[PDB]
RNA sequence: GUUCACCACGGUGUGGUUGAUGACUGGGGUGAAGUCGUAACAAGGUAGCCGUAGGGGAACCUGCGGCUGGAUC
RNA sequence: AUCGUAGUCCGGAUUGGAGUCUGCAACUCGACUCCAUGAAGUAGGAAUCGCUAGUAAUCGCGGAUCAGAAUGCCGCGGUGAAU
RNA sequence: GACCGCCUGGGGAGUACGGCCGCAAGGUUAAAACUCAAAUGAAUUGACGGGGGCCCGCACAAGCGGUGGAGCAUGUUGUUUAAU
RNA sequence: UUUUUU
RNA sequence: UUUUUUUUUUUUUUUUUUUUUUUUUUUUUUUUUUUUUUUUUUUUUUUUUUUUUUUUUUUUUUUUUUUUUUUUACCA
RNA sequence: GCUGACGACCAUAGCACGAUGGCACCACCUGAUCCCUUCCCGAACUCAGAAGUGAAACAUCGUCGCGCCAAUGGUAGUGUGGUUUCGACCAUGUGAGAGUAGGUCAUCGUCAGCU
RNA sequence: CGCUCAACGGAUAAAAGGUACUCUGGGGAUAACAGGCUGAUACCGCCCAAGAGUUCAUAUCGACGGCGGUGUUUGGCACCUCGAUGUCGGCUCAUCUCAUCCUAGGGCUGAAGCAGGUCCUAAGGGUAUGGCUGUUCGCCAUUUAAAGAGGUACGCGAGC
RNA sequence: CCUCCUAAAGAGUAACGGAGGAGUACGAAGGUGCGCUCAGAACGGUCGGAAAUCGUUCAUAGAGUAUAAAGGCAAAAGCG
RNA sequence: GGUUGGCUUAGAAGCAGCCAUCCUUUAAAGAAAGCGUAAUAGCUCACUAGUCGAGUCGGCCUGCGCGGAAGAUGUAACGG
């Protein structure tokens, strides 16, 4: 092992997959209760017609059609359900 | 001014030199103190002689003020004092010099020079089956060592020292039997890694190695070193190569230093035989004095211990034999100071008929 | 002349005695204002000494017997 | 009479200012005077000194040296113990 | 007076070596080189004793007041200076 | 009871 | 190498819990002494191996390196 | 024409600089009895009011100084098929970012009030 | 409600070792030898030329760096062989390579001569015996024109 | 078990790959209503300075978020 | 030709190195591009004039080539 380099650096480990991101996207058909989003943080903000849930899960509150937008003065990401 | 850079250029009047033989046991030592008060004995005749009896009591004052301190059970082989009307400097040497007293311009120096040109600095490398070490030495000293805290080892693109033997037959594993017989090819290889560090680190230094260890390991050291004519001595008896220090190191390899030294004098015959030959070496006073006077001697050739008085005089270049006290003192003055180099050969390497050569410049 | 006998030289072996040397090691002596202590001489601060044994860096200590070449009593 | 236990109406160093003398001359480097300031110091560790009676302790007053410059030296008396 | 033993400067040394004796410890017989001008005995005069006896002094004890802590005066050391 | 040295 | 143990005053050793640095021996100055010991009084004295890091604050918590000890480094 | 409320949009809408505005409106503004405020404070919140002023704020207007937006062309990358000296190249389909020319001092909706 | 059941889908409530005295079933699914792949390392060569060489980079040597060749050291991998491919050294007997040790032909030289140093050509022959150690090697003694470097299952145990 | 990267712009995706955390905390640090806005820098100011508290002016967050990291956070998810 | 430019250095004279690149007779001639000397010396070069007489010189890019290029049983690195 001639020079004295080969030597403990122990990081074998990682968390389990989480599966986020967006579940139903733009123009889609979508029933209420259908998950849209599954995020850390609102990365998408619940516009109209969809909701939010405790880890920040964006729901449809109502049947419809999913809209991606964004609006606001803070440029924000928002998702809707609009009534189509 | 206790230095040799410093004693060439204090040049005062008069400048008094006193060399005492003295001694470092007891009761050896014991007849130190009389030999020093002869030689101011002979100084102040001489001074009171030469000079005025003022300037002659002002620099024995002056000298008794600095040699009433002295400890003479510290003495090394030669006690010098160089003396002015302003300034006293002793240095102890252990060179052995012959008890004089030389009044002058200048201090002479021709001992701290043959003391500074038999200046050895050298590379130990410590081998063992199981590893390396590297030693700075310069003479009978250790410069450094070459461990982890080393500025020479900080960008290595080798292994660096002490290095440890960790082969995988050492530590049992990585694919080896010793029903196969290997341990000789490891040996072979892992002295081959030491010579590469050994040579990377040369590189930026190039001094003479010494190979110290075991009479095998240095076998196997010299049919794998890359560079094999830097080396220069080899010593197979000196003991606890791992555990002991560097110093107990190089006190060891000072015989192999020594013969080394006598081999480098014995190789300047053949330059002698080769500027005779060439018709460029000088070898009566008269003309020595005179081409290192004049700046056309590149080398001399004392030998060690020949001193002489003259008549000298630089307006016609002339040197009668007898005054100045020391005419080699000068000669080797006169080659140092025009850019020339002086050895002083050994009394069995250089004839007591013809004791002085001057390898010229043309 | 030959042969045998005696025998000098010389040879072989194995010892004895003794000179010079020998890594290393034991003590003795000399040499400086060295280090450690202070054993003895005063009752020397534990009286000392003799034989002997054990012990201890070192003078020494301790036991057993002996002596006075032991002061104070 | 007052102060009434306080770093003070204790202590008086140090510093600022203004002067008087002596002396050719007071910056280095004099002594006093005045005003202002007001430092440490609240009884002193290990240790150590003098004293047996007009003594110790304490209080002043002189002199030599000396133009000026004693808290030193040499003397004088006052009060005056303990053991 | 008879016979026997022993000494011949101090160390080295009652040691080494060789014998003999001893289980051993050791004993016994017993040198040399070298080294030093001393080493010793008895007595004398002193001095000294963590020897004895007797005695004195602010020596202690019994007391009074201090010094050692502060500031200042003065002297010395050390340091510093051209010199202190 | 505990006083080493020069 | 690997796993543990640690690195702090002159030395050898204590801490530590995030809110600080310790005995002992020294060393320096005193004092006792004819003078030195011994002894007695005073004092001084720590980038807490280094280097990133966390914290308001780290010698202390994390990480790295570096000395130190140990204990291992085996089968052909 | 202007002002205010609520929106669309979320910099070509912003910043900076300068000018205009007090009849309505708005804002400062006056006072602190009362409602209600302050871990203290009538600062803010709140109430009761019109002596003053458009100073500040605000609104509007002006500009290119900054910001912001931004082509065309080319380049890089790239799916598929082929080749390759493994850098890439060819055919076909796509095609940035950066940068350049240039643009920008927004545009609209509902309601109320003064003119 | 009771688990560092932390080997965290948790075998039992309950559990360490040794075997060179060993044994069975298997594996070239997987190590030790040798082959293969690779060439980091190694060895050899070349490029640049700071410097050393008294002057003078390039007679000789070549710092800092760069580029290759070989398979040749130390390694990496696990492809072949575990219903067996015997390990080191010696002996005997070899065979090949050339990066040449001697002998042969040369250029340059810090080549006066004698001796060398480098590099080019060259593989026809030749290329010690001993002391120590199991040694290969290595050191040493004495030689020789020289005592070459390697490959061949680190050639060769159905040859010892 | 969690966070990032590897991971090739949906998800997922391995190595004895590269980096870090967890095995809790809290009856308020939960609910609601109401209210507020940070860090830093410069200037002025008693002790008080580089930095305490006070005042002013800039300041989309260069802060905070019980904790690792990521993603979020002005209707603040931050602070009373 | 000033002139061995100055410095430095034993020596540094165009030519170890450091600091300028000036002037003069000029058709031209560097305070010198090399060899050489310990240093000078010496031999060339740049440059100019003459002779001859027609094309010539050196960089850049691109294609295909050359050297760099040594191995082990036998050619043995187009299968022949």
């Amino acid at each position: 092992a001639h020079k004295k380099a080969a030597g403990s650096s122990r990081n074998g480990r990682d968390s389990n997959p989480k599966m986020l991101g967006v579940k139903i996207f733009g123009g889609q058909a979508i029933v209420a209760g259908n998950i849209i989003v599954r995020q850390r943080g609102t990365e998408f903000h619940a516009g109209a017609g969809v909701g939010m849930g405790r880890d920040h899960t964006l729901f449809a509150l109502n049947d419809g059609v999913v809209k991606f937008a964004t609006k606001g003065k803070f440029n924000r990401r928002y998702v809707m359900v609009e009534e189509a | 001014k206790a230095t040799l850079k410093s004693l060439r250029e204090t040049k005062a009047n008069p400048a008094v030199s006193i060399f005492v033989k003295t001694h470092r046991e007891h009761p050896a030592n014991d007849q130190d103190p009389i030999a020093l008060k002869n030689q101011l004995k002979i100084v102040e005749e001489r001074l009171t002689n030469e000079f005025d009896k003022r300037t002659a009591t002002t620099i024995l004052d002056k000298i008794h003020a600095e040699t009433k301190e002295y400890n003479h059970k510290y003495n090394l082989d030669t006690l010098a004092i160089f003396a002015s009307v302003d300034d006293v400097q002793l240095i102890r040497m252990p060179l052995d010099t012959p008890e004089r007293v030389v009044i002058s311009n200048r201090f002479a120096t021709r001992d701290l020079v043959r003391d500074m040109a038999s200046a050895v600095h050298y590379y130990t490398v410590v081998l063992t089956r199981d590893k390396a070490r590297l030693i700075e030495a310069a003479n009978d000293r250790v410069v450094a060592e070459f461990d982890t805290d080393n500025a020479k080892q900080n960008n290595m693109e080798g292994i660096p020292f002490p290095i440890d033997n960790n082969g995988l037959y050492t530590t049992g594993d990585g694919g080896s039997d010793r029903s196969a017989n290997n341990e000789n090819s490891y040996l072979k290889e892992f002295f081959n890694q030491v010579d590469k560090s050994v040579q990377e680190l040369w590189g930026e230094h190039k001094m003479p190695l010494v190979i110290v260890g075991d009479v095998r390991n240095i076998s196997y050291y010299k049919e794998v070193c890359d560079r094999p004519e830097n080396i220069i001595a080899t010593v197979s008896n000196l003991t606890e190569l791992e555990d002991g220090n560097a110093q107990r190191i190089i006190d060891g390899v000072q015989d192999a230093v020594e013969g080394y030294r006598t081999s480098l004098h014995e190789a300047a015959l053949g330059e002698i035989d080769k500027a005779r030959g060439a018709n460029a070496l000088s070898t009566d006073l008269q003309d020595v004095y005179r081409a290192a006077f004049q700046g056309a001697g590149e080398t001399l050739y004392v030998r060690r211990g020949y001193i002489q008085a003259a008549k000298v005089d630089e307006d016609a270049q002339t040197l009668t034999m007898a005054v100045t006290d020391d005419a080699v003192g000068l000669i080797i003055e006169h080659v140092i100071n025009n850019g020339g180099k002086a050895v002083f050969m050994p009394q069995e390497m250089m004839s007591a008929d013809q004791p002085i050569a001057l390898v010229t410049r043309y």
